[PDB]
RNA sequence: GGAUUAAAACUAGAGUAGCGAAACGGAUUCGAUACCCGUGUAGUUCUAGUAGUAAACUAUGAAUACAAUUAUUUAUAUAUAUAUAUAUAAAUAAUAAAUGAAAAUGAAAGUAUUCCACCUGAAGAGUACGUUAGCAAUAAUGAAACUCAAAACAAUAGACGG
């Protein structure tokens, strides 16, 4: 795939990368 | 196996320039002939000045006696000299590089090998049938 | 490129276009064509034979016929790799024509340096006529040249005079040396005994020379002089 | 012949060996000797099907069982532990 | 003035034979074009087919192949075949670690 | 069509076969033997320059490092083969009659055959 | 048949050569063969090749050694300038004479044995003559060689035994002449470069006989005068002989005792000017060059 | 199934010059959580482990048989009038044929054969859930619903380019 579609890839990486650290610190907090 | 040793010894003394490499070569000499060892050949190289001033046992040297010794030991053996010669403050720079013998058994010292005496044989039969 | 097929078959599609009614009028070259087909196989050729040497292409020794042993002192009791290999490749590779002459002549020039400069025209006028008889060196219609020495070599060997090629060759070269020799004093003789009869010349081959030099000398000396006052500008610097 | 064969690939392997258990991290030429048992395995396999009497006689003079030659062996991790390959 | 550049005149060897174009400057450009170190080869032991190795301890012949500071030379300017490169830049590489070179 | 594809050896050509098979085999085994003592015996040539004892040492130093001896100092390109190439072409040529110190294996082989004592005392009783 | 009308054709006649056409090294004797065109093939550019020559090309001489290459070019340079060196050459009459009184080269002579005394010199020589050989071709000569000379041991263990036993049994020193002899008679047989590739006399240059002399109308010639040039205005550095060029060859020339003014004078552009020369001796060295003494006649 | 597996990361014990996430400062800027500069912690290093992921790419699985040329190296062998010449392989470059959507591939991306892995519109998604493994970060396995008539590749002519 060219790099103007892999960036849609990187886009979902990137949302579920900040979602899981967002979700560690909850459970640091909640801990 | 047949080893080429190439050591720079130390001159101290100017009257005796040649004398703590006859005294190195002999303890040299003396360990691989006590531990099954043969020596064949010692070929000095002179008094030469070294590529640059180099430090040994918090020393500086300017000069050192080159020789080369050619012997035949076993690789145990071979680590023991050269462990005593990195240690001995008499030795600048040693350097022991193995001759391969796997085609013929006897090889010439690489300085001879160099000038086309590919054998000892070579170089005793140009000092009798020659001289 | 791919082997065209329109070239070969103009007869057969002007022959459509006849039939059909498409071209009313036959051509002029349609019935010569049809009379003479051309050929349209455009195949390789294997080969089994060199013209020149007359070796023998595509034949394999097997083992059988080298019952004897080898230089090595031992016997062949298998094949070995390259006999397993398919040669088929020789069989269409154009095979390389050599002449034992040729040894000779790299020999003859490599002997006689300054024979090389004696001009040689490579023109031909007609090879069919050539009826030499190299019983003898000299030729009706060639010129005395390495190439007599040669032939004359060849023809001893052929006649089996002398057996080594070497000694063929040494008897040939004097034969060429007298002859140079005859010639070399008929040159000089002729203009001697022509001078001696009041017969003037021009221009010798020392002068023509000599005026050549002097110019290229006179516009080498023009650049000297101006490189040599660049220089001097040029340094002051 | 088999039998040769694979008594000159235990030369080999036992010497082979020998290196690993002193050069535990020399992983490549690990692969080798990984490499150089199948293959005994392999001669021997056949040696079993060509002369069955010969490859019983062969394996209990080279020290080895049916079960070595026939079992599939990938000298694993579980393999350097169980038989104390590097001793400890 | 009586004198030239030695640049711009050929000096013809003795023995050797000419043409009138040798007194022309375009024999003096020819010259300097097709100038190559081909007799190198004749006075080269690397390309007399001795292994460059055993001269390991030999800090005068391997110096050739060096530039003022000692930099390896390109086998694009030493003209050796790759394995007697190979062979020269590995003794003169054992060299320096010796302390010779 | 016909003819068959394969014929097969007879026992007899099988015979020459193993043979010559085993000849190859037994005649390389030879050489690569011969050719090993070939070189054990230039060896034994040039141990008398090899050092075993303290006595041969003590002398191989003083000999080398002597003011007199000269030391490989590679200063210059030094002048001067074929002494070595002469030593061979008569050790070729004469074989067990050679004349050289540095002889080959023929001398020995000779003496153990039987030909330099059969033929010394043929020379010998010539000269009878 | 075909391939036999080839090889006597007159491309095959010309020794395949690919010597550079562009040498800029020492120049003793000629290297290429010089090819000539008639005028009305010329103005056809029809030169006997492969391909016709391009129209620019004036001259009716040219060299060349590729008869077509990947570049679909001819490799050739439109000269012809040797031949003129060798007609100066037979214009000045000076018979190449040996300086060491060697045989003629051109005559059948009944030579004998007296230099095949060197026997050890010259059978060695194939082995030693190895100057500019490959260090394992050359090395094929020592164990290719040794195999054949051993194939001779039971040949001279009897012979030897046979013609000389006293020498077997008391000294060597003749024992070696009767193996240098012995090689050398079972190698006469043999061919080892049969064939010689060393230049042969003159080489071709002259083929004229020492002895006669020129008839003129003034009286028969005694001093050959030609003209000439001086390259230097300084003899040669370490000898003691000016250079010259005469007739396409360069001469050591001797002055009688005194240089001419016009040296000083001219200084670097002597070259400039034409001065008569006296041709002494020609001589033939093994190089092949050829060594032309000269002396400068000048006006008196 | 097994083994090995860059960088980052992690668990212990050492090391820590230089570099350098972060952090704290200096600038730049309309603003500058950046680009540039400073101080510089983890890390980068070694020893013993965990983990098995990369645009881990030639974006091209492995094996076998076969097909037209040239050039250039390399290797082996052969010959000699001793330094070249002649052979047979390998590699690389440019190609014929063939193939292909074409770009191109070129001894394969050709002509065939054998075995394995993998794919079936886009997005959702390599996500959710479960399970397995790991100290952990995570890794592997891996959906469906809803929505849409899209989505993608090569090439062509333009327009534009700090
Ligand atoms: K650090
Ligand atoms: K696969
Ligand atoms: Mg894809
Ligand atoms: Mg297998
Ligand atoms: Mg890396
Ligand atoms: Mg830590
Ligand atoms: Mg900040
Ligand atoms: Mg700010
Ligand atoms: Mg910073
Ligand atoms: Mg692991
Ligand atoms: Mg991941
Ligand atoms: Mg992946
Ligand atoms: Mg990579
Ligand atoms: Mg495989
Ligand atoms: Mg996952
Ligand atoms: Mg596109």
């Amino acid at each position: 795939d060219s790099v103007m579609r892999k960036r849609k890839k990187k886009m979902k990486k990137h949302k579920l990368r900040k979602r899981r650290k967002r979700e560690k610190a909850e459970r640091r907090k909640l801990s | 196996m047949l080893y080429e040793l190439i050591g720079l010894v130390r001159i101290t003394n100017s009257n005796a320039p040649k004398l703590e490499a006859k005294e190195l070569s002999s303890t040299i000499g003396k360990l691989i002939i006590q531990n099954r060892g043969v020596v064949r050949d010692i070929v000095p190289m002179g008094i030469r000045y070294l590529p640059k001033i180099m430090k040994k046992d918090q020393e500086k040297h300017f000069r050192a006696y080159h020789f080369l010794m050619l012997f035949d030991s076993s690789a145990a053996v071979q680590s023991e000299i050269l462990r005593t010669l990195k240690k001995d403050p008499r030795v600048i720079r040693s350097s022991i590089v193995k001759v391969d013998l796997d085609k013929q058994l006897d090889r010439a010292s690489s300085l001879h090998r160099s000038l086309g005496k590919k054998s000892i044989l070579e170089l005793v039969n140009e000092d009798y049938q020659s001289i | 490129m791919k082997i065209q097929t329109n070239a070969v078959n103009v007869l057969q599609r002007t022959s459509a276009y006849l039939k059909s009614g498409l071209l009313k009028e036959t051509p002029a070259w349609y019935n010569v064509v049809a009379s003479i087909p051309p050929s349209t196989k455009f195949t390789r050729e294997p080969r089994f034979k060199n013209p020149s040497n007359g070796h023998i292409i595509g034949k394999l020794v097997d083992v059988t016929e080298q019952p004897h042993a080898n230089n090595k002192g031992l016997y062949k009791t298998r094949p070995n790799s390259s006999d397993k290999r398919v040669g088929v490749k020789r069989l269409y590779r154009p095979p390389k024509l050599t002449y034992v002459e040729d040894r000779l002549r790299s020999l003859f020039y490599k002997q006689h340096p300054w024979e090389l400069s004696r001009p040689k025209i490579l023109v031909e006028n007609e090879i069919g006529d050539e009826n030499y008889d190299w019983s003898h060196m000299l030729q009706i219609g060639r010129p005395l040249d390495g190439e007599s020495v040669i032939q004359r070599t060849m023809y001893l060997i052929k006649t089996k005079q002398y057996g080594d090629m070497v000694e063929a060759y040494d008897h040939a070269r004097y034969e060429f040396y007298a002859l140079r020799m005859q010639e070399e004093t008929e040159q000089q003789v002729a203009l001697e005994e022509a001078e001696m009869f009041g017969s003037l010349f021009g221009v010798s081959a020392i002068e023509h020379g000599i005026q050549k030099e002097q110019e290229v000398l006179d516009v080498w000396e023009k650049k000297v002089v101006e490189e040599t006052e660049l220089m001097a500008a040029r340094t002051s610097n | 012949s088999s039998e040769v064969q694979a008594a000159c690939m235990t030369v080999r392997i036992q010497n082979m060996a020998n290196h690993i258990k002193e050069h535990r991290k020399d992983f490549a030429n690990t692969r080798n000797l990984r490499i150089l048992v199948q293959q005994r395995q392999a001669i021997l396999r056949y040696l079993k099907r060509d002369n069955p009497e010969k490859y019983y006689w062969t394996i209990q003079k080279l020290g080895l069982n049916d079960a070595a030659i026939t079992d599939e062996f990938n000298m694993d991790r579980r393999y350097m532990q169980d038989y104390e390959f590097f001793g400890d | 003035t009586k004198k030239i550049d030695q640049s711009l005149s050929k000096k013809l060897p003795k023995g050797t034979i000419y043409d009138p174009f040798d007194f022309s400057m375009g024999r003096i450009h020819l010259d300097r074009k097709y100038q190559a170190n081909k007799n190198s080869n004749r006075n080269d032991i690397m390309k007399s087919g001795a292994n460059p190795l055993e001269f390991y301890a030999r800090p005068r012949i391997l110096s050739r192949y060096v530039t003022s500071t000692g930099r390896i030379q390109h086998r694009d300017i030493t003209g050796l075949s790759a394995k007697n490169q190979r062979r020269l830049s590995k003794a003169i590489r054992r060299c320096q670690a010796i302390g010779l070179m | 069509m016909s003819q068959p594809l394969l014929r097969n050896r007879s026992p007899e050509e099988s015979e020459l076969l193993k043979l010559k098979r085993n000849y190859n085999r037994s005649l390389l085994n030879f050489q690569a033997h011969k050719k090993k003592l070939n070189e054990l015996l230039n060896l034994y040539h040039v141990a008398n320059e090899f050092i075993v004892t303290e006595s041969q040492l003590l002398k191989k130093i003083d000999k080398v490092f002597n003011d007199e001896t000269e030391e490989f100092t590679d200063a210059y390109d030094v002048t001067s083969g074929n002494t070595t190439l002469q030593t061979q072409i008569n050790n070729a040529i004469m074989g067990s009659l050679s004349n050289e110190k540095f002889f080959d294996i023929s001398l020995v082989d000779s003496y153990l055959n039987k030909d330099l004592k059969n033929i010394s005392n043929k020379i010998d009783s010539k000269l009878n | 048949t075909l391939a036999e009308l080839l090889g006597r054709s007159r491309i095959a006649q010309v020794a395949n050569n690919h010597k550079p056409l562009t040498y800029t090294g020492k120049k003793f004797h000629p290297t290429h063969q010089i090819i000539e065109t008639k005028p009305s093939t010329l103005y056809r550019q029809e030169w006997g090749l492969k391909s016709a020559i391009p129209s620019k090309i004036k001259s009716r001489y040219l060299v060349y050694n590729d008869l077509d290459t990947l570049e679909r070019i001819t490799t050739f340079e439109p000269r012809g300038g040797t031949q003129w060196n060798r007609l100066r050459f037979q214009e000045m009459g000076v018979p190449i004479v040996s300086n060491i009184g060697r045989q003629n080269p051109f005559f059948k002579y009944i030579s004998r044995p007296e230099d095949e005394s060197h026997a050890k010199l010259s059978l060695f020589k194939e082995m030693k003559g190895d100057t500019d050989i490959s260090p394992a071709a050359m090395k094929k000569r020592l164990k290719k060689i040794t195999a054949l000379i051993r194939s001779f041991q039971d040949e001279f263990k009897e012979w030897l035994v046979e013609n000389h036993p006293d020498e077997l049994k008391l000294n060597s020193n003749k024992l070696e002449d009767y193996v240098v002899k012995f090689l050398n008679k079972k190698l006469e047989t043999k061919t080892n470069k049969k064939f010689n590739t060393e230049i042969i006399g003159t080489g071709g240059l002259s083929y004229s006989l020492p002895g006669k002399l020129k008839n003129s109308p003034n009286g028969v010639i005694q001093r050959t005068v030609v003209p000439g040039r001086i390259l230097n205005v300084v003899k040669e550095n370490n000898d003691n002989k000016w250079l010259a060029a005469i007739g396409g060859f360069v001469a050591d020339v001797v002055f009688f005792q005194s240089p001419p003014s016009s040296f000083n004078s001219m200084g670097d552009f002597i070259r400039m000017k034409t001065f008569l020369f006296e041709i002494l001796e020609a001589s033939m060295e093994k190089n092949g060059s050829v060594s032309m003494h000269a002396r400068l006649l000048e006006p008196q």
